[PDB]
């Protein structure tokens, strides 16, 4: 029989979970790119 | 008791100060037919946003 508790959840700084969280953090720098130009172009234009 | 009601009367007089020295600064500009610096508008919220 298994010798283990059978927990099979990997850590976060596994090499999958390592790659989901680089694309992950890659999306949501573009994300907030776009957030902050849409902020700057509605200020300028409220500005006005 | 006594420090929960200690800081509340301290943060409760601090915002008191910022609205009034936000009054102070922007009384003149109602007493004017002017404009009211968009500029100092953005840091100073007033209550009018969009007319004057």
């Amino acid at each position: 029989a298994a010798s283990h508790s059978n927990v099979v959840f990997p850590d976060m700084s596994g090499t999958a979970l390592s790659w989901v969280q680089k694309i992950s953090g890659g999306l949501g720098a573009f994300a907030i790119g776009a957030i902050l130009v849409l902020v700057v172009v509605t200020c300028i234009g409220l500005r006005r | 008791v006594g420090m929960s009601l200690l800081a509340l009367i301290s943060i409760f007089a601090s915002c008191y100060m910022l609205v009034a020295a936000r009054s102070k600064c922007l009384t003149p500009y109602a007493l004017t037919p002017g404009a009211a610096v968009p500029w100092t508008l953005g840091i100073l919220c007033c209550a009018p946003r969009a007319h004057a």
